[PDB]
């Protein structure tokens, strides 16, 4: 019973038109000193957020905003057959913080991550402290004392449950704040993406890179404790079910139209998974950048192999640990079982590393 | 919000026989009854309920006839009150009687009325005073009709 | 088929605008295509530099290094390559406005869509080679003071030699518009 | 003088492409490097010489972001409106040893650690005021800031 799972994940896809920043460029990093391309995680999770497999197999998606007259509406229209429209009001009211009127206008002080599952639940304790002659003050105070009952509705949300959130104003001061338990990185190549190359020398003279594809190293981790205490106190086996979905999303999904260069053929370029007590990534298998073979996937995989190993030896990891890659490089020592396919890997993290 | 030209425009081009058919409510909910009520008022947002004691009052005035009510363009527009008093068909104790009606028969009186004068006037704007309807709306009402008839 | 390469700088003081690059530059010689490598250093503005002619350092632009070269390329040898350039389409205006002669004025837009850039690249290079590996780096706007504005894209990658003299014809003339503000300059390596 | 509400809504109404391109600039001479400002400064009188070095502040600080200046007019009551360091104070994001090393802090040092208290506290102010204060900018313009500041600070605590 190890409390975090480690899921890194090696990507091979467009290096372009992914993640620009205000000057329509892509964004980077300087890693051990050189270029890489980057997709931030913010990017990430977002993508992975609105992506299609997550709202077949997490839920759906939160819902975040700024705009308290518009989300007025949106609860109206979506809960008014269950409560009156006067106790929507009043839940968005105490909840956010502001008044809501029938205004054209009403902004909240940040944008906010709603669920609609928890707003129409706390409908329900609003409507049921009408009933039972409550003053706003002893209503924040009887909910301080059962949050769990409110982070049940997060199973609606398990985004929030996720990546967190923090609240300004309103009850969700007191009732609202969550963190996040999965950790995610940005996006980095393992290698160069400037063609190394001094053009100067090399007019004299007149492994091979890749250009419309590169080779992205993914981290995140997830805490379990800490994802099963934000759904409410959910089963490890819930848990492990959403970090399982989070290995796929993070294993296959790109930003925008674009996907995996070998989409078609393959189902993931390579994906390792790690319990662990201790949360540690493998970036530095690349602060030395990758030099081309041919391409950048298997050097990139040898670099992770050779570090993964030099890692695991010298800090005494002897956690579980599952890897699935097809190509033939030279083999990861330590005691990790390989994957015929992605969906084994799956499975393994869905039988908490053993199966 | 409820688009009210265009429910205006829709209850113009309807056809005659449910036309017919929704004329013959005595009371607005009784519109509830009426299949044809329902296929008219889908587009305008029946299906969001904040709108629905709005849209039953709406179609219960227009139900006062095809061409019942005349809406002219505004050069705000003509009020309600100022209308009924325009025609000169309208005697000033029926709008006593209607802001003192109590719920229900107050649109009663109100449709009756309608029939009586044909009025003309700014429909979406009495659409905003149906959409509300309260004390306040209905002292408006009296006081526009007042201070018209005076000066005409 | 001979030329010569040279990495030469500029002053901060010539290099603040597009235009002046360009004088900064000829003003060093008594044409040619060039490529920004980077754009302001305190020390000015890096550039590698081909050219008919002998550079010689003067004030404000001085002379790194130069060597001279000619190109002997083997057909059916794959190459490295960059090109920065500014893929359009030229247009009759939408906003409808009029040129001097009295009828509606002309408009090179840019091509926004990945795909339609990588098609105007194996376009332009047509015969001589074909693409076989490009990413297509988007860049910033640039501006210049007339005075308007033009968008580049540069592409890197792998090519194959299909006519060793057409890529060559390619290579010094230059490849695409705007060859006097930064663009053109094709730069072949070996693999 | 500089018209300083024109400049203002000018800098609201600019389109989003010049608005951030200027925006990314470091320093303000490097201002001069950027079309998108020429056109920008040109019908405040940027033409003559006397109040080019004024315009090329103004514009530094509102590069920060086309809605970090909140201006908000003066109360009929009162005779002037809501100075800068005011404003920073009123923020509460803004610690003292900031202001304090601004004043301090060379030409040049000065409006690039100005901007950054500016985007940091994003303060509602009389415009056309700090205006004024950037059109002259020297030892007592800066001092008073500081004083604003620290008395503000005070008064409300």
């Amino acid at each position: 019973m190890s409390n975090f799972i480690n899921i890194h994940v090696l990507i091979s896809h467009s290096p372009s038109c992914l993640n620009r920043d205000d000057m329509n460029m892509q964004k980077d990093a300087i890693f051990g000193g050189k270029r890489r391309v980057r997709i931030s995680s913010q990017s990430l999770k977002r993508a992975m957020r609105k992506s299609g497999y997550y709202a077949q197999n997490i839920g759906e998606s939160s819902l975040r905003t700024i705009h308290l007259a518009q989300l007025r509406d949106v609860l109206r229209q979506k809960l008014g057959e269950r409560f009156d429209q006067k106790i929507i009001d009043k839940t968005l009211a105490l909840l956010s913080g502001k008044s809501v009127d029938e205004a054209e206008k009403i902004s909240a002080d940040a944008v906010t991550p709603w669920v609609v599952g928890e707003i129409a639940w706390f409908c329900e304790q609003v409507a049921k402290a009408e009933a039972d002659n409550l003053d706003d003050k002893k209503l924040l105070k009887v909910l301080k004392e059962d949050i769990a009952a409110i982070r049940v509705n997060l199973q609606q949300g398990v985004d929030i449950a996720l990546s967190g959130r923090m609240a300004t104003s309103g009850m969700m001061t007191e009732l609202g704040k969550v963190d996040g338990a999965m950790s995610i990185a940005h996006a980095i190549t393992t290698h160069q993406v400037d063609s190394d190359i001094d053009w100067f020398t090399a007019v004299d003279d007149l492994g091979t890179q890749e250009f419309s594809s590169g080779v992205f190293y993914r981290y995140a981790n997830i805490n379990l404790a800490q994802l099963q205490e934000n759904l409410g106190g959910a089963s490890r086996e819930q848990a492990l079910e959403i970090a399982t979905h989070v290995v796929h999303m993070l294993a296959t999904e790109v930003p925008g139209a674009k996907q995996r260069t070998y989409a078609a053929f393959n189902p993931a370029d390579m994906v390792m998974v790690n319990f662990s007590d201790m949360p540690l990534s493998m970036a530095n298998a690349f602060e030395k950048a990758v030099k081309a073979k041919d391409g950048f996937l298997q050097p990139s995989i040898q670099a992770f192999n050779q570090y993964w190993d030099r890692v695991a030896n010298g800090y005494g990891l002897n956690g579980a640990a599952a890897q699935f890659s097809l190509s033939d490089v030279d083999p990861i020592t330590a005691q990790v079982k390989q994957m015929p396919t992605l969906e084994q890997l799956k499975s393994w993290v869905r039988n908490n590393g053993e199966a | 919000e409820i688009d009210a030209m265009a429910l205006y425009r829709a209850w113009q081009q309807l056809d005659n026989g449910s036309c017919a058919q929704i004329r013959r409510v005595s009371e607005p909910d009784e519109l509830r009854d009426i299949p044809a009520f329902y296929r008219l008022v889908q587009p305008f947002g029946w299906e969001n309920p904040r709108h629905q004691q709005a849209l039953l009052r709406m179609v219960f005035c227009l139900s006062a006839g095809k061409n019942v009510i005349r809406h002219q363009d505004k050069k705000t527009g003509i009020s309600l009150g100022r209308a009924l008093a325009n025609s000169g068909r309208i005697n000033e104790r029926r709008i006593f009687q209607l802001i003192r009606a109590d719920r229900t028969a107050d649109m009663v009186q109100l449709r009756r009325l309608l029939t009586h004068a044909e009025p003309v006037l700014d429909w979406p704007l009495m659409a905003r005073m149906l959409t509300w309807w309260g004390k306040r709306e209905r002292q408006q009402l009296l006081e526009d009709f007042v201070l018209t008839t005076n000066k005409n | 088929a001979w030329m010569y390469l040279s990495k030469v700088i500029i002053a901060r003081a010539w290099s603040r605008d597009l235009y002046q690059l360009h004088q900064g530059l000829w003003h060093l010689f008594p044409d040619f295509l060039f490529h920004v490598e980077k754009r302001n250093t305190p020390e000015g503005c890096h550039v590698l530099l081909q050219s008919a002619q002998m550079p010689v350092s003067t004030a404000v632009a001085t002379v790194i290094k130069t060597k001279q070269v000619e190109f002997q390329l083997q057909v059916g040898v794959p190459l490295y390559f960059r090109l920065r350039a500014n893929p359009i389409k030229t247009i009759l205006d939408n906003q409808k406005r009029l040129d001097s002669k009295g009828n509606i004025k002309r408009c090179r837009v840019p091509l926004i869509k990945e795909a339609e850039q990588i098609a105007w690249l194996q376009r332009k290079l047509g015969n001589a080679a074909r693409v076989e590996d490009v990413h297509p780096i988007s860049e910033r706007p640039q501006y210049f003071s007339k005075s308007g504005k033009i968008q580049t894209v540069c592409f890197e990658g792998v090519l194959t030699i299909n006519d060793a003299p057409a890529l060559i014809d390619l290579v010094q003339q230059g490849i695409g518009p705007a060859k006097s503000m930064g663009c053109g300059l094709l730069s072949l390596a070996p693999l």
